[PDB]
RNA sequence: GUCUGCGGCGCGCGGGG
DNA sequence: TAGATCCCGCGCGCCGCAGAC
């Protein structure tokens, strides 16, 4: 305890040699920068009984845990590595089910393959949905084929679980599976959608490809281009673009893999597949062979580049995710689409009304003085008492007949003469193309909609004259930025926005509706609503394709476990299903998982139609989601790395001091307290702070500050050097980034340029393409981002292995890890749910301590040794006490309220009989 | 200030409401107005037709029912507000000896029409073979008591009239919640239809003192939100109350089980909704548009097209309008019969008059119509004039209305 | 002639318990309301009346008449069906009485609170001025309205001393203001048109008749009876009441209630046409009766036009076609009885008998042959010939049949 | 035959994550 | 940091097919 605040521990030797010089340096550094005298509020002491560790340290403990987890699958991988492949069969069978191809092309029908290791590949035809159509697999014994039983002409209309393949023996034990994009394949394997866990684990050669000589995002534009612009070109011979053909060519020496030109899978029909059965089967077998070769060449490279066994166990555990829905998913997709349609109609009706009202300014040439619509055409082109009268002509004076013309009426030769030219363009043809009244064919994307709506900033000429929305848009020929308009345009000027489209400039008008000089103005009735409708709609507009068409598999009644029975929520005409996230265990330059529709930073936000996507992940009866978010993961990691480079005590480098002592409420933390006070914007500083620990540069800081508000370049990050002067005081010389400020990021640069594996915790290696030794380059920022994100994914792996070990040690029905933006959620049975929380807290004790064990450290602050809270809910959401916007309320869904626990979970024990409550 | 005061002019003036110089919003909201003008009656009729088509038509298991405007005499507990006075002033009992003063065993006018539907449930159960999910719909006038709350300025309670459209839906208790949500959504969408600013039609959730839930729909008038429609989940309390003798006769079949249905009542005010649509159709500051016009939806505007003549060398050739008028009278296209006033009215005044009357199209027959007949067609939405041809007018109008009916 | 009321009670043409409506009490409004089929038949009849009288005349406009007349200090000489007629607690007629200070002539009673209307003429007379303002002073024009009116009932002892009852009648009224000259010509014109309209939908128009009557309040009067099987009831009344009633209203001021006829200012003469839509429905339903039990209502008045059903075949892959046809028919404005979802597979002969008793123009049956080549079965209501016809053209055939029936 | 409606075919410019 | 490029979606032409004056 004491020593400026440290934790209570039951493991580790006495040691405790802080060093008088180190303590003196820390103290004299703390006198400057942050204040030194701070008694603070010491936290309550916690006494706990951790389970027996293995080895003389905790590093050996984690090593043994990783080996124990990975041995049953490492043996299978080694078996596949040295396996001898027999020749491919001459003719592929057509019989339903699984067919084994023994030597001489001997086809034998079998129920399932009895193999401990294989490479799998599954193909789908988009015509009949996403159901699999054919699959070919290889093993050390022989080859296997599966024809998907689609040969029969039978209607099923989706909503089935027998459609995918079968690969898990009933065993009434290891089941390693390898492949390329193996997540997609395991979506069509079946028995992975069961609520019960399974012993089969999946390896994706893409994640061994990203880990070994991965390709950066910036480097991709030059890699494709060569399949202050001076740069080295020594890195293109070691990196690929994640495609199967390029990866096989780079990693395996052989001819390039041919690609099928017809591409009947994406565009075709089942009849074409039947006609092209043989060639497509051969292509699939070729892809499987290529993947097998890449896996064989990469497995020893994978072990060498990641010597620590924990990485492989983490990838194995990461590859098994599970997202139950319980019949609300397809219901959620219909409501969202309906609301999208009504808002589109409502905004479409508003635009038509604006267009109709815009016709009035031609009555007296009043559009000449209109600042908005002055430049349009407005060109109109001309070119028997009752029997005697009861009938009369009887056909509206039938003597009148059509003389001449008879061409203008049909189609659009004389389309609505007299109307304005632009209005004529908007309207459809009179009769033929399913005529709808009014100025239809008008949408947000046309050049005239801004001319009818918005027109803010004092100008909004949304024209495509090489400048998009023109304007100087600031104070000081004539009418350059004047309100009335009617500019002469004697000489064009792209003032104000000098970058033009040089900047990324993406999605910047959605938050500029709130003030931001973005509104309609004179209308006051239908102008602003259209902008507000667009603001609600923009998310779903471009996310409905991915969010919809998610492959949902509904389990049958018989396959349900005994957890569902005996519970009140049983058989209410209920359809239980699961969504496999189809997430690559590593899809970026680092090992961070990538998923475009499940690993994104978004939550249930108001005024957004498609929000609350993360919700409606409803666990089945008898189960609940226990989850936790790591408090300040990368900030703390960078701070402790700097501290370790500086001294032993964590409160030494003066960055960790603010990280630990600083608080969001009544505290000068870098998130919304310190940087906001130094800067201008509020709550955007938590992005600016991350944009310096991830290792950006001053130009990027200036650009990012510019996107926050409208200021001139002098007040950008060129003269306003207060942030770059402080924090990352870079370009420090005459000292032998190093020193002279409160943040120690020089360690990250030293790690990058050290030629080691460059992972200070578990020693996972860097991509060969970005090494200075392999290729000298000035991509320092990318490398420091690489190391910090590496530490993050190294942290996630440690939690995953620890949680797996703690679950398998005891009789805890908890599995199916899900990682989303530094937030781990597991599905656990209710009867043990509190215990599932407890272990999670203990995980953060070891994981943090592991980060505190290497690099010559032996102590950790008390506060960071535990999670702030553990959310135990029945659905996935950022916080327990939140609601939804588009539906009536969360009560519309079956979303009850959980219990974040906190200190309550710490009162129990890790044994099955907690405080006598159980049994 | 041009809102709710400039609109009333060009309403009683264009005979969309009873003209007496009322100029009272509270009178209209309470139902004590003298009445609606012929255009107002037509607009209310169109709105009732749309409600009927959307609720009971295009919806199986919904049937009509009629409830009397008055209820029987006896077995009527309770009493009126002013009839409940016995505090003092009993000096004169000179009268010798129903009669009496304790409610006189007298009948009452109906305040809500759901009582009649609940009475008719048992008879209306045989036509669905006791299939539980089914509704009874009815549009009718309801009588309410209203007063200024000024001493007794009007003395006896004033009596207000409101055309209420009620659907009473009997549903299984298990499925009551989703049916309630579906009805709320459907009614909200229907109201948001025919609206230039559908956002002004808002909804909210409410709960009864018995814990029963329901929804309230409001229209945002210029002065504030006013209730238009109410949905309530009665939960078979009153249905069981009116039939306490036995429940075997009351059991209906849902799926394969006999159960007492739950009752959901949705009641909307057609007069308040008609006023809401009138306000919505009308438009303010720095607009630079002017041109007062009631932009009512084509599907419920009172008059569709206006016929007229102009620059007629022969008024004997005005007979061309006749028959064509009749041609529009077939298939139910309503026409304003003009070309009869024979006044020196300029085209601009006629156009303004037709705009204020919510007339979609102005058809003018000119001297050049006798040969290669062309009839100047002007549009309400945009003030531009077409030529078109005679023989294609009717279908075009039909098509226009049809295209307005859906999207 | 007899046993008709039982057929009315069944199939819900008249809503009520066993023999509650009975023979009497139907002429008066003191009876339970109509069933859904009766309500729809009334709606169709009212629509036909509106089309024939209002829309086709181009000089008759709707008028809104309230169900109550507050009548500040109302005169003491009237029927007084509802002396109170305020919110609840209607005190009937209460002849004499009200001698005590409590509930004296002042405050309540003495018709001070208001009255419930018994005729639609007063509202038209009140809207007369505004409707001239709308017509621009062109004298010959009318005001039409369909609405409920309340009358007193007597005799028919209910309990001991007569307690009376609110006879409710849905009446269609036209008030026609025409110049005093040629007022009789307008009377004959309207009498002829109304009689033709009433005979248009009649299976046996000879039953519909007319008679003349003379009184002192009006110059001449006509009455339409229909000659019900028991006798001649009264279904419509036309009165040439005269300008005198218009004069009693607006007693003050002059040159305000006169309008322009023939470029001459004249005080109009009013004719009142009043038809009983309830009794009209009863008359049409009676004449539709006729040795199978079938109600041969007119195609333009029948509550249900066509009906859908399934004949044998699989339960599934047949509701789709029936639902599509149902949606198409309703989109085209033809009322259809959805009998396809009916379970238990009722007897075919019993089904046809029930469908005929409900007065359905055509019975449509869908079988597997529709799935083969889209050929439904079709049975006519009156000819009872069954024929095969294409499913796609059913809507066209039905609308053509309706139009042909409408035309004479 | 004219620029007047009706097709093909190219070309730009920008957002998406 | 990391930033992204095929991918629609919206604008321009040139080349031809028709057609009434």
């Amino acid at each position: 305890m004491l020593s400026r605040g440290l934790h209570e521990q039951i493991f580790g030797q006495g040691g405790e040699m802080p060093g008088e010089a180190a303590v003196r340096r820390s103290v004299e550094h703390l006198q400057k920068h942050g204040l030194w005298g701070q008694p603070a509020v010491p936290l309550p002491d916690v006494e706990l009984r951790l389970p027996p560790l293995y080895g003389d340290n905790l590093d050996q403990h984690f090593r043994l845990l990783a080996q124990k987890q990975s041995l049953p699958y490492l043996e299978a991988a080694n078996l596949l590595l040295q396996a001898q492949l027999p020749p491919k069969p001459p003719a592929w069978a057509w019989a339903e089910g699984w067919t084994r191809y023994g030597p001489e092309g001997e086809a034998v029908p079998v129920a399932i393959p009895e193999e401990r290791a294989l490479v799998f590949a599954v193909a789908v035809c988009l015509a009949e949905g996403t159901c699999p159509t054919l699959a070919v697999a290889i093993s050390p014994s022989a080859w296997y084929s599966w024809c998907s039983q689609r040969l029969v002409e039978e209607r099923y209309s989706w909503t089935s679980q027998l459609s995918p393949a079968d690969l898990i023996p009933l065993e009434v034990q290891e089941q390693l599976v390898v492949g390329h994009n193996v997540s997609f394949d395991r979506a069509h394997i079946r028995e992975q959608y069961l609520i019960q866990g399974s012993r089969m684990r999946f390896l994706d050669t893409m994640s061994m490809h990203m880990a070994i000589s991965g390709l950066s995002s910036f480097q991709r534009s030059l890699w494709i281009a060569a399949k202050p612009a001076i740069s080295s070109w020594d890195w293109l011979d070691i990196s690929s673009v994640n495609s199967l053909a390029e990866v096989h060519r780079l990693y395996v020496g052989g001819p390039p893999l041919e690609k099928e030109p017809r591409e009947l899978f994406v565009k075709g029909t089942m009849k074409d597949i039947r006609e092209n059965f043989q060639d497509l089967m051969q292509y699939c077998a070729q892809d499987v062979w290529a993947t097998h070769e890449v896996f064989q060449q990469q497995l020893p490279l994978f072990l060498e580049r990641c010597p620590h066994p924990v990485t492989l166990a983490g990838m194995l555990e990461m590859g098994v995710s599970y997202l139950p829905v319980n019949q609300n998913w397809e219901r959620y997709l219909a409501e969202a689409q309906g609301t999208y349609e009504e808002l589109q109609r409502e905004m479409k009706k508003s635009l038509m009304d604006l267009a109709n009202d815009a016709c009035q300014l031609l009555s007296g040439e009043r559009y000449k003085e209109d600042p908005w619509l002055w430049d349009l055409e407005w060109d109109l082109q001309e070119f028997s008492e009752e029997e005697e009268f009861q009938q009369d002509v009887m056909a509206r004076a039938c003597l009148q007949k059509l003389k001449g013309t008879t061409e203008l009426l049909p189609k659009r030769p004389q389309h609505l003469p007299g109307h304005p030219g632009w209005y004529r363009k908007l309207c459809p043809r009179l009769d033929d193309p399913a005529w709808t009244p009014g100025p239809s064919l008008l949408s947000l994307q046309m050049r005239v909609t801004p001319k009818l709506m918005a027109l803010t900033w004092d100008g909004f000429p949304l024209h495509y004259s090489e400048r998009h929305g023109w304007g100087y848009l600031v104070p000081g020929p004539y009418n350059d930025v004047d309100i009335p308009g009617c500019w002469f345009f004697k000489l064009p000027h792209k003032d104000g926005n000098s970058c033009n489209v040089g900047s990324p400039f993406a999605k910047d008008f959605l938050p500029k509706m709130e003030d931001g000089t973005l509104q309609a103005g004179p209308g006051g009735a239908s102008g602003p609503r259209a902008l507000e409708i667009n603001k609600m709609i923009s998310f779903w507009r471009n996310a409905h394709k991915r969010i919809s068409s998610q492959m949902v598999v509904w389990l049958p009644r018989s396959a349900l476990p005994r957890a569902v029975i005996r519970h009140p929520d049983y058989d209410e005409e209920g359809l239980y299903g699961a969504i496999l996230p189809q997430v690559v265990t590593a899809g970026t330059i680092t090992r961070r998982a990538v998923e475009p529709t499940w690993l994104t930073a978004s939550n249930a936000r108001p005024d957004r139609v498609g929000s609350e996507l993360k919700a409606m992940v409803q666990a089945p009866p008898g189960y609940t989601l226990v989850g936790a978010d790591v408090d300040s993961q990368e900030l703390w990691i960078a701070a402790v790395l700097g501290d370790a480079h500086f001294a032993g005590m964590h409160g030494c480098t003066a960055f960790g001091w603010m990280t630990l002592q600083g608080r969001k409420s009544r505290g000068t933390d870098l998130h919304s307290k310190t940087a906001t006070t130094v800067g201008i914007s509020r709550e955007h500083a938590k992005i600016f702070n991350y944009g310096r620990i991830y290792g950006a540069g001053q130009p990027f800081a200036e650009r990012l500050l510019m996107q926050f508000n409208h200021r001139l370049t002098q007040q950008e990050a060129a003269e306003k050097a207060q942030q770059m002067y402080a924090a990352t005081k870079g370009l420090r010389w005459y000292r032998l980034k190093g020193g002279t400020e409160s943040e120690m990021f020089n360690k990250l640069e030293s790690i990058a340029t050290s030629d080691i594996p460059r992972t200070p915790v578990l020693g996972c290696c860097i991509s060969r393409a970005l090494e200075p030794s392999a290729v000298q380059e000035e991509f320092m920022t990318s490398r420091v981002n690489w190391v910090v994100q590496s530490s993050a994914v190294d942290y996630l792996h440690l939690m995953l292995v620890a949680m797996k070990w703690l679950f398998e040690e005891f009789a805890i029905d908890g599995r199916f890890c899900i990682s989303i933006h530094d937030e781990v959620r597991y599905l656990v049975r209710e009867e043990d749910r509190y215990r599932a929380a407890l272990a999670l807290q203990i995980t953060n004790l070891l994981t943090r301590c592991m980060f505190a064990y290497k690099l010559g450290l032996n102590d950790l602050p008390q506060s960071v040794a535990f999670f702030s809270a553990v959310d135990i809910d029945r659905c996935l959401r950022k916080e327990v006490t939140m609601d939804c916007k588009t539906p009536s309320n969360p009560t519309g869904m079956e979303r009850r309220y959980g219990i974040p626990q906190g200190e309550a979970l710490d009162i129990y024990q890790i044994i099955e009989l907690t405080k006598g409550s159980l049994e | 200030e041009g809102s709710e005061a400039l609109l009333e002019i060009c309403q009683r003036r264009h005979f969309l409401s009873g003209s007496k110089q009322q100029l009272s919003r509270d009178s209209l909201l309470s139902g004590c107005h003298p009445g609606f003008g012929p255009l107002g009656v037509e607009l209310r009729k169109n709105l009732a037709a749309e409600w009927w088509t959307s609720v009971v038509v295009f919806r199986e298991q919904v049937f009509p029912v009629d409830a009397l405007h008055h209820k029987p005499g006896p077995l009527l507990p309770g009493d009126s507000a002013f009839r409940l006075v016995s505090a003092e002033t009993l000096r004169e009992i000179l009268q010798d000896k129903f009669l009496e003063n304790v409610l006189k065993t007298s009948g009452k006018l109906r305040e809500n029409l759901l009582h009649g539907a609940l009475e008719h449930y048992v008879n209306c159960l045989d036509l669905v073979n006791k299939r539980l999910p089914y509704g009874l719909a009815q549009i009718g006038v309801c009588f309410h008591p209203v007063f200024d709350t000024k001493q007794i300025r009007n003395g006896v309670k004033s009596i207000g009239e409101k055309t209420e459209a009620s659907l009473v839906w009997f549903t299984p208790p298990r499925t009551s919640n989703q049916w309630l949500d579906f009805w709320l959504r459907h009614r909200l969408q229907w109201w948001r239809k025919f609206a230039m600013s559908p956002s002004n039609f808002s909804s909210s959730d409410c709960q009864d003192e018995e814990g029963r839930k329901g929804n309230k729909l409001y229209y945002n008038f210029p002065w504030g939100k006013e209730l238009i429609e109410t949905l309530w989940n009665l939960g078979d309390h009153e249905l069981l109350h009116m039939y306490p003798g036995n429940v075997s006769k009351l059991h209906g079949r849902d799926g394969r089980k006999n159960v007492v249905p739950c009752v959901l009542s949705v009641n909307g005010d057609l007069d308040r909704g008609m006023l809401a649509y009138l306000y919505d159709s009308f438009q303010t500051r720095k607009k630079n548009l002017h041109r007062k016009v009631l932009k009512l939806h084509p599907c419920l505007a009172p008059i569709k097209v206006a016929l007229d003549v102009g620059r007629g060398p022969t008024l004997e050739l005005r007979q061309v309008c006749q028959g064509l008028f009749n041609e529009l009278l077939e298939n139910g296209i309503s026409v304003w019969p003009g070309y009869l006033e024979t006044m020196q009215s300029s085209l601009e005044q006629l156009y303004s008059k037709y705009d204020e009357m919510s007339i979609l199209f102005t058809v003018l027959v000119t001297e050049t119509t006798l040969e290669n007949g062309l009839i100047h067609l002007r549009s309400r939405d945009t003030t531009m004039k077409e030529m078109m041809h005679i023989s294609k007018l009717k279908d075009f109008l039909i098509k226009y209305i049809s295209s307005a009916k859906n999207v």
